[PDB]
């Protein structure tokens, strides 16, 4: 079913061909999920810059390239949110929230068990998240598929609590 | 086009905003920097500034990028020019 | 029963315009001389003018200056009572840890009240219940130390790598840190609650020596080239030499010792008694002790100037007091809201910190 999802991902994004290439910028990003020194090895990676430049396009190319494969051998399946498209007022289960993005749901719940060994997770935005979010009261949920509000769920992945030994972009 | 470069946690986000690019002849510029990445990082920490050089144009001109506080940007430029002067002889 | 009332100290010009603009926005949708402070430029200097003097100094007397007042610039808010502060003028980072986490703040930011730290380095995740009370920062600002109560060791971090993480552990299973120290020869040592002073090799992470004495006798520790000074509830001062690793001096004092200090260039030593009595000692001559100042309240902290010409005092007397070196006379005072515990100073003698209950109040040294 993963091959079917990969083909579905391919059809979703075919806007530009110049952005998707095996540039040496790729081998830096692939080397980013590697220990710079033998003592310390990173897991969370932040790409920041001026809003106008193609940050979203760069993330889109990473999504498209994974369907072509060979982008990341330590890494199974991408989860793509765009916070501009969907509001965060309502509350729905994390498994339900990711069920809308991905075509199939029966494999998705079984996919979570295989996530910790090798994982991808991509975010766009959150600049409007922080201002809207009050941060006066906060909660942490340590289990998946729980019916929880999105921003408390979103806080959970970042702290590595809900996904131990995970990887971030 | 695009360009990527890692940013240390010690550096302030505000400091990253101003470039301090300096234009010097490419043969004079790339030779001073050196190929050893380890030596670059040691110089990077001592001055509390960021250094990144790229010579993509086929012409004999090269550009350098330095990031930091105005007092720190001065320190690296003076040393880099001094080493450039040394390479002449 | 005097009580201070706190006021918004900065009243910065930049914030005045922004605040005025907001109030007009809400007013429209309803039908349905002022004193400003100088901001800390780049987090390094204030760019002001010095004070006048009645006379001039010698040609050999130029860099030896003493302060005249202190001015508050920013307030840093932390959830729990902070117990230790650091300045690190090289990197402009202030360290204030307490409770489960360690909070690092950067001085580049320009804000009246600052609530978002650069990081929140927590310690309660490693094990269920461990409390910590102290930190130490290296002279080169490339290593951070922090000791606790039930920690299996002392935490060593790196400030030169591209990221922040843990490097060494320096185990101490059944001991409470309560004190730390470092020296030039690339190894460290700590003094626990039962007079346990032992030394680890910083690079190899191995124990090289162990020094044991009476319980509580190692509350205060001072390192030198080859000399180690201790002190505790026993009201006794002991000098240890690394070469043969045994006590060399012993002196009796009338009350408990609570603070220690050393001059950078001279050979003096400062002590703090439980009854507010200051004492001076010669590190080399070791002839006798002498007293200069007496205070009603106890003494909790003391520190010298970078040139070692003056010191400041902090205690539970609702005041902070500074004194000169030759005599110890009082110069000025600044009242606070609660009984202060900790303070620290820069390496270039420009700023100072002070924490009363839960928030650290950073002042500016006016020369």
């Amino acid at each position: 079913d993963l091959q079917d999802y990969k083909a579905h991902v391919i059809a979703k994004f075919d806007t530009s061909v110049d952005l998707h290439y095996d540039s040496p910028e790729m081998k830096l990003l692939s080397d980013a999920f590697k220990p710079y020194q033998k003592t310390f090895q990173p897991h969370t990676i932040i790409l920041h810059g001026r809003p106008g430049v193609g940050k979203s396009a760069l993330a889109r190319s990473i999504v498209l390239g994974w369907a072509q494969g060979k982008l990341f051998q330590k890494m199974s399946f991408v989860i793509f949110f765009s916070v501009r498209e969907i509001k965060w007022t309502e509350k729905s289960s994390l498994a339900q929230l990711i069920a809308k993005e991905c075509p199939d749901s029966w494999d998705l719940v079984t996919k979570i068990m295989s996530q910790p060994e090798r994982l991808l997770f991509v975010i766009d935005g959150l600049d409007d998240m922080d201002s809207v979010l009050q941060h006066d009261d906060m909660t942490l949920s340590r289990d998946w598929k729980d019916e929880q509000p999105i921003y408390i769920l979103m806080y959970s992945l970042l702290r590595k609590a809900l996904l131990p030994q995970s990887f971030l972009i | 086009s695009l360009r990527l470069r890692t940013r240390p946690w010690w550096f302030p986000i505000q400091e990253v905003s101003n470039p301090l690019v300096l234009y010097m002849e490419a043969w004079v510029a790339e030779r001073v920097i050196g190929t050893d990445q380890a030596e670059i990082s040691e110089i990077e920490w001592m001055c509390q500034a960021l250094l990144t050089v790229d010579s993509v144009n086929s012409g004999n001109l090269a550009e350098i990028t330095i990031f930091g506080q105005p007092s720190a940007q001065t320190r690296m430029k003076n040393i880099l020019l001094n080493m450039a002067a040394w390479h002449k002889e | 029963d005097p009580q201070p009332v706190w006021d918004a100290e900065p009243q910065f010009c930049q914030g005045f315009l922004i605040q005025g603009l907001w109030e007009l926005f809400m007013d429209s949708r309803q039908k349905n001389a002022d004193k400003f402070l100088k901001p800390l430029s780049w987090g390094s200097e204030v760019l002001e003018s010095s004070c006048n003097q009645p006379s001039t100094a010698l040609w050999q007397l130029e860099r030896f200056t003493v302060p005249q007042a202190l001015q508050k610039v920013r307030v840093l808010k932390h959830q729990e009572l902070l117990l230790v502060v650091a300045v690190s003028s090289f990197t402009r980072h202030v360290f204030t840890c307490s409770q489960s986490g360690i909070k690092v703040w950067n001085l580049v930011n320009q804000v009246a009240e600052d609530r978002d730290p650069e990081s929140h380095l927590k310690c309660s995740v490693q094990d269920n219940k461990v409390y910590l009370r102290t930190c130490l920062l290296s002279s080169n600002s490339r290593t951070l130390f922090a000791g606790g109560y039930n920690l299996p060791g002392v935490i060593v971090w790196d400030l030169a790598a591209p990221s922040l993480y843990e490097k060494c552990q320096l185990p101490c299973e059944g001991l409470s840190c309560q004190a730390l120290a470092n020296t030039k020869e690339n190894m460290a040592l700590a003094g626990f609650t039962d007079g346990t002073v032992r030394i680890w090799d910083l690079r190899t992470q191995e124990i090289v020596r162990n020094l044991k004495g009476p319980t509580n006798s190692a509350r205060n520790l001072v390192v030198k080239d080859d000399n180690i000074w201790t002190g505790g509830l026993d009201a006794c001062l002991r000098c240890w030499d690394l070469r043969m690793a045994k006590v060399s001096l012993e002196h009796l004092f009338q009350s408990q010792i609570m603070s220690l200090a050393h001059s950078p260039t001279e050979d003096w030593l400062l002590l703090g008694l439980a009854n507010g009595q200051h004492c001076l000692f010669n590190s080399r001559k070791r002839d006798q002790v002498l007293t200069v100042d007496t205070k009603d309240n106890t003494i909790l902290g003391l520190k010298f100037s970078p040139n070692g010409k003056w010191w400041a005092s902090v205690g539970m007397g609702n005041f902070i007091t500074v004194h000169s070196m030759p005599t110890g006379a009082k110069l000025f005072q600044v009242p606070e809201v609660g009984p202060v515990r900790c303070f620290d100073m820069t390496e270039n003698g420009r700023l100072i910190i002070t924490g009363s209950r839960d928030c650290a109040s950073v002042y500016h040294i006016k020369y």
